RNA sequence: GUCUAAGUAUAAGCAAUUACAGCGAAACUGCGAAUGGCUCAUUAAAUCAGUUAUCGUUUAUUUGAUAGUAUGGAUAACCGUGGUAAUUCUAGAGCUAAUACAUGCGUAUUUAUUAGGGUGAUUCAUAAUAACUUCUCGAAUCGCACGGCCUUGCGCCGGCGAUGGUUCAUUCAAAUUUCUGCCCUAUCAACUUUCGACGGCUGGGUAUUGGCCAGCCGUGGUGACAACGGGUAAGAGAGGAGCCUGAGAAACGGCUACUACAUCCAAGGAAGGGCAGGCGCCAAAUUACCCAAUCCCGACACGGGGA
């Protein structure tokens, strides 16, 4: 009644679980489980993501959304949005005209897991997913709680 | 004859690109199969590597899932009640996954009656015909069939409700259009509250 | 483009075939079968290029048509489908056969071979997977599908088979200091000695590489491929597979030239 | 109108000119598949009933089935159809067919004997025409020349010949051949 | 277009010494042609180039592994009657068979439940249960040898291949997908939100991921680190509109209407939708010979090739 609802309503695992827990197996057994998975890649899961009642399925941990080989991180623009965070990934280019570098900043977009404790400035490692939207195509990993500020910030990162 | 692309749209910084190529036959989208409840209506529309579509357009029945038994019994569709997405759905009564269902609770009922020894659905006026109720318990039937007599005949009460309707709470998790079925499991519990509160809204 | 064709292009042809620069357009390109583009080698290119036994298709035809050359005991009458790697290629009478190898380097020699040094077959584990029944079956890098193996021999295994069935008799272990051909990278095809494995999470774990005269190289997994422990099984190629510099094996050359 | 009636047991049929258009208004607006008597065509036939089946009109069309309002509908067909060869395979072509309710136009009729009369007719019925090809497989030799099932076929031979001249030698002895 | 001894041959076709059987046009059956190469308004990191990846998807074909299980109706070819001016126009009556369409006293699909070697990790692979589908498969095939036991049983057992088949590979591919690099510019600092502009839940279809699309709300997404506009100095096909095949095509030198022309006619009806050559916007480069090489495709040594 307040998790489950979310103005849309249904907010299961793809495996069913919760009605037949009264099924005489898992209950004199162990086998209640809210869904528990490691997303692998030298991580660790957090508590939230291991016992939180919360339920999504874009979740790296409780849904099927998985990780593979290129890992990211960078600094968020905007926490600010139902459940997605984006990037401003900035980069020093090499101009051949000027022999220099300068800044060249870009945006990603990550779905976000209510596992952990969110900061907007935060140093956010995210990672490349199957792409659950056009600007979404990552996933929210582990947060460097940092006290980096706005547009006025920068680190090439 | 209908798209499907990503590239028919307008950027990310808001302009909309100018398209560099015609349609292509791998980016189709096919016409969605409203499907409705009656005779056996189908197209088979074969894709992609030879392998042909069931493409159910008009249904009958289907087989449900007892899901604290793990019973699957061939079951009659009777109609929908809620789908979060379209009331027009709803108001048309047009099947499809996430649509909770009001199913037959004969042969589920039959399936109780049938192994278990205990009434459900039934008037207070206590009718009742031939034995197959009683058939013959032996000693290893009378302890058996009585020792799961004695604990598990169980029910959630607004389930039984809809035993004494006959008409239960299922879910449809198969799409028919892509599968040639429309099956899915009873709703239990919490989600029996849950969409029974949906009807209660 | 937009679906197969099967014309080769000729300024394109790649290195291991040595195919003119002359005589049309287009080249002959093999079609599907066992093994990728890079690692294959016709009977078109072998037997009128690589050993001059050959005039026309006319005569090749007349040669294969007839049921008197085998791959692996098959008849094989197609000049597009392709001979595999580490090859076994007949000719029984007189008793000849024909192993392909690497070259000191880096691409495929013939070799006239004995029918018991020919009769077994160097072929690598791609896979050991769970396939049905329940069993962990054993796809080669090569040609077939090792079914019922030992359970704890795992995948970068490269393994006699007898080439009769498909089985093992022996395993070439997949190690930290142990001798490898390498197929990839920028120093492919050469005969060396792994010095260390690194795990790299993140795709392609490698071997750092010693060889004899202290060079080191680190190329993938996806490219090694331990050759013999010491075991001579097949026939050594020229030079051990060191693959020294251009000058000082010259030198060589000269020096042990009649 | 001209008649091509025909008569399956014999493999005999023929063309006949009609006269008598008075003779044909018997024949008017009777739709495929009914049966009229040979006795209002001639005094010379009595007794015979015919089925009606097609023919084609003045200038060349043919006839389909169950296509009443009489006129030649531009009628669409598909494979599998009467009245229609397909120019390539799964080719549904628009041709033009005549309809089913007889009016004067057509040329040839193509009638179906039904029930034999009482007159003798020396080109439909008194003259004999048995088929070509015979029963090929074992079952369908066992069927017309009754062999229940212990009998091997091999000794009923439904053979053909042929002898030539200019040579020479020998007659030519033909069997079809025995499947299953 | 296409015939292997290995599909179906009773050609009143050759050519020999009664199941057919050698040669073998016809016809059925299969494969076939996402291309040889054309014409012209273009495509300004959307392509593409590296570079990742499908634990988000299919693959005719290749080769390998492969499956303890619950004596049958046609028709074409053929024989005849033929219709009209007739053009893949075709009719009726009768034949007659296939590895061709079709029958036949565990597995394939979908739903849920449970158990559960690899990988950095999956609900992965894998197994069982309950059913389900208007049930796909587990051969009523062809050729080539001719044999062990001797119940000489019109026996039982017997190999060598060709074709065909559920499932996993493998190649060939096709499809998206990520970090960076477009040429110039501020007479370009505002642009996107129409009826998605960005999320996120539910579906739906797509081979699958995706506002790709519909409810349903939230508030967006970007840009003076140079968005967006502008400047072109680089894919589109008698024509819109729909449709069918296949592993792969919105196939067009394939159907169905409508639109613009135009050909045969017995004036009712029908078939119709290319580049090259010469003259041109007083004349000047062959209307050449071949698939022999190298290479490509088909029942396939023959048959076909504007490279």
């Amino acid at each position: 009644l307040t998790v489950q609802s979310e103005r849309a309503f249904l907010k299961q695992p793809h495996i069913f679980l919760n009605s037949k827990v009264k099924v005489k197996s898992t209950r004199p057994g162990k086998g209640g489980r809210r869904w528990y998975k490691d997303v692998g890649l030298g991580f660790k899961t957090p508590k939230t993501a291991i016992e939180g009642h919360y339920i999504d399925k874009k979740c790296p941990f409780t849904g099927m959304v998985s990780i593979r080989g290129r890992i990211l991180t960078g600094r968020v623009v905007s926490t600010k949005m139902h459940r997605t965070i984006i990037i401003r990934r900035e980069y020093l280019h090499y101009i051949p005209k000027y022999n220099r570098y300068e800044k060249r900043h870009k945006n990603l977009a990550a779905h976000v897991s209510p596992a952990f404790r969110v900061e907007e400035g935060d140093m956010v490692v995210v990672g490349q997913c199957r792409p659950l939207s056009k600007t979404v195509r990552f996933n929210v990993l582990r947060v460097l709680p940092r006290t980096g500020k706005s547009v006025k910030k920068f680190q090439k990162f | 004859g209908i798209s499907r692309d990503s590239r028919h749209k307008r950027s990310h910084t808001g302009a909309k690109r100018a398209f560099y190529r015609k349609k292509r036959a791998f980016e189709l989208g096919r016409q969605p199969a409203n499907t409705r409840i009656g005779p056996k209506r189908i197209h088979i529309v074969r894709t992609r590597g030879g392998n042909h579509k069931y493409r159910a357009l008009r249904l009958d029945s289907g087989n449900f899932a007892w899901g604290s038994e793990g019973c699957t019994r061939k079951t009659r569709i009777i109609g929908v009640v809620y789908h979060p997405s379209n009331n027009e759905l709803v108001r048309t009564n047009t099947l499809t996954k996430s649509a909770v269902v009001q199913i037959d609770a004969a042969p589920f009922r039959q399936w109780y009656e049938a192994h278990y020894g205990q009434p459900l659905g039934r008037r207070r006026q206590q009718k009742q015909g031939q034995v197959v109720e009683e058939v013959k318990k032996s000693k290893s039937v009378e302890k058996k069939q009585a020792a799961r007599f004695a604990a598990h005949g169980k029910v959630d009460p607004a389930l039984e409700k809809q035993f004494e309707a006959g008409r239960l709470y299922a879910i449809i998790s198969s799409r028919p259009g892509q599968s040639g079925r429309a099956d899915g499991y009873i709703l239990e519990g919490e989600e029996l509250a849950f969409y029974q509160r949906k009807l209660h809204k | 483009a937009r679906g197969p064709k099967k014309h080769q292009k000729r300024l394109s042809a790649p290195s291991h075939w040595l195919l003119d620069k002359l005589s049309g357009a287009y080249a002959p390109r093999p079609s599907t079968g066992p093994h990728k583009l890079r690692d294959c080698m016709p009977l078109i290119v072998f037997v009128r290029n690589r050993l001059k036994y050959a005039l026309n298709y006319r005569e090749t035809k007349a040669i294969m048509m007839q049921r008197l050359v085998k791959v692996d005991g098959k008849v094989r009458t197609d000049i597009t489908y392709p001979a595999g790697f580490m090859d076994v290629i007949t000719i029984e009478k007189t008793g000849e056969n024909f192993r392909l190898i690497y070259d000191t380097k880096g691409r495929f020699t013939v070799h006239r071979i004995t029918d018991e040094e020919a009769k077994y077959k160097l072929g690598k584990v791609k896979r050991v997977q769970l396939g049905r029944g329940g069993v962990p079956f054993l796809v080669t890098h090569d040609a077939r599908t090792i079914r019922y193996p030992d359970p704890l021999i795992k995948v970068n295994d490269t393994v006699k088979i007898d080439l009769e069935t498909g089985k093992i008799t022996d395993f070439i272990k997949f190690d930290t200091g142990a001798l490898a051909m390498i197929t990839g990278g920028r120093n492919m095809g050469r005969v060396g000695v792994i010095t260390h494995r690194e795990r790299h999470d993140g795709g392609f774990g490698i071997v750092h590489l010693k060889d004899a005269l202290d060079n080191t190289f680190a190329t993938r997994e996806s490219n090694v491929f331990v050759i013999g422990s010491e075991k001579p099984w097949i026939s050594l190629p020229k030079g051990k597979g060191v693959k020294l510099t251009i000058a000082e094996e010259r030198d060589q050359r000269r020096a042990r030239a009649l | 109108m001209k008649l091509n009636i025909s008569h399956p047991a014999n493999g005999s049929q023929k063309l006949i000119e009609v006269e008598d258009e008075r003779k044909l208004r018997h024949f008017y607006d009777k739709r495929m598949g009914a049966e009229v008597a040979g006795d209002p065509l001639g005094p010379e036939w009595k007794g015979y009933i015919l089925r009606i089946t097609g023919g084609n009109d003045k200038q060349g069309f043919p006839m389909k089935q169950g296509v009443i309002a009489p006129n030649r509908v531009r009628l669409l067909l598909s494979e599998g159809h009467s009245c229609y060869r397909p120019r390539r395979d799964g080719e549904r072509k628009r041709k033009s067919v005549r309809g089913c309710i007889v009016g004067p136009d057509l040329s040839v009729l193509a009638l179906s004997i039904v029930k034999q009369g009482e007159q003798d007719i020396p080109g439909l019925t008194d003259v004999v025409h048995p088929k070509r090809l015979g029963p090929k497989r074992a079952t369908k030799i066992r069927r017309f020349f009754s062999l229940s099932k212990d009998d091997d076929v091999r000794k009923y031979v439904i053979r053909r010949e042929v002898q030539p001249k200019g040579e020479g030698k020998k007659p030519y002895t033909k069997a079809p051949r025995i499947q299953r």
